[PDB]
């Protein structure tokens, strides 16, 4: 070989696209959890008093 | 003072530390005190747990529907019936006299006068000669809601 593999060389610009959805979904799935804890805890620990 | 039979204590290593209120079919109970409800059919219901209100409540079954209190919001300041005597309401405050309740008075509806019930308390702080009841009500809007006087005891 006249060249030198790294390891981020056999990823297709698709399997990138995968991966990031991939982290995003999960990602945002967690951050709207997160958002709605606040929101909840908001409305309810205050601003019911 | 005659509809306060519908509250029935619990039962913690034989003895009584609270009491279980009925209301808008829907049974409550202090979290924070354990125990088994002294009566048979109310004891099975599986109670449903409300940490931020440290109030379990359950679904009254069916055949005593009709046999349970009613409650509002409408919370004029003044005086109110309860258990052990009158409870005067005052800057958004439900206070007792001094000494009066306690260590197994939590779960005790707090009625009007007209038998509504307006708060249910579990707790309280003693503030010079009065004592003023951390208890769970229903605000203008009529969501629950716990009140809290600073430094409550739970009961």
């Amino acid at each position: 070989a006249q060249h030198t593999e790294s390891f981020t060389s056999a990823i297709s610009a698709t399997a990138w696209s995968w991966i990031k959805v991939l982290v995003g979904g999960t990602s945002a799935f967690i951050v709207l959890g997160l958002i709605a804890t606040a929101v909840v805890a908001l409305v309810l620990f205050f601003h019911r008093h | 003072k005659l509809e306060s039979d519908k509250t029935f204590p619990i039962m913690l290593n034989g003895q009584v530390n609270g009491y279980a209120c009925v209301v808008g079919g829907r049974v409550f109970k202090p979290l924070h005190v354990e125990g088994r409800i002294d009566n048979e059919q109310l004891a099975a219901i599986k109670l449903k747990k409300a940490s931020i209100y440290d109030l379990e409540y359950g679904d009254v079954p069916q055949c005593m529907k009709s046999d349970t209190l009613q409650y509002t919001s409408d919370k004029p300041p003044g005086f109110y019936n309860w258990h052990h005597g009158a409870v005067q309401y005052e800057n958004n405050r439900f206070t007792v006299p001094r000494g009066v309740g306690g260590k197994g008075d939590s779960g005790r509806p707090i009625l009007d006068n007209k038998g509504r019930v307006v708060a249910i308390v579990l707790g309280g702080v003693n503030e010079g000669s009065r004592t003023a009841l951390s208890v769970v009500t229903w605000n203008q809007k009529g969501v629950t809601v716990k009140d809290t006087p600073e430094g409550s005891e739970p009961w």
